[PDB]
């Protein structure tokens, strides 16, 4: 079915408004960024509060949040599902 | 541009 992290274009602020309501840590959203058109985002709600990151592409048009590289956006959220999206919290994708 | 955990500024 479609995938349920994908929330098209939505403001960062109503991410958030969305996030803080759900009651799971890990609970995330996909984006497309409306500061800089093109790119996604990843919102993700963790101990009372609510991160984004940016979705990075390199020069082979691979997506990344930090070193591990991959050819699609589902491939980058399923990873994430059990390696932490975070270098210093340990935030693993959950869906809402 | 506001600000990204993985974007260092």
């Amino acid at each position: 079915g479609s995938m349920a992290w994908f929330f098209g274009k939505i403001p960062r602020a109503k991410a958030e408004e969305m996030l803080s309501k759900q009651r799971h840590d890990g609970a995330f959203l996909i984006r497309e960024s409306e500061s800089a058109p093109g790119d996604f985002s990843l919102s993700v709600k963790f101990g009372n509060d609510v991160q984004h990151f940016k979705v990075l592409r390199d020069g082979a048009g691979k997506y990344f949040l930090w070193v591990v590289k991959f050819n699609s956006l589902n491939e980058l959220v399923d990873y994430h599902r059990s390696t932490s999206v975070s270098r210093n919290q340990q935030i693993f994708l959950r869906d809402i | 541009a506001p600000s990204y955990v993985n974007v260092q500024n």
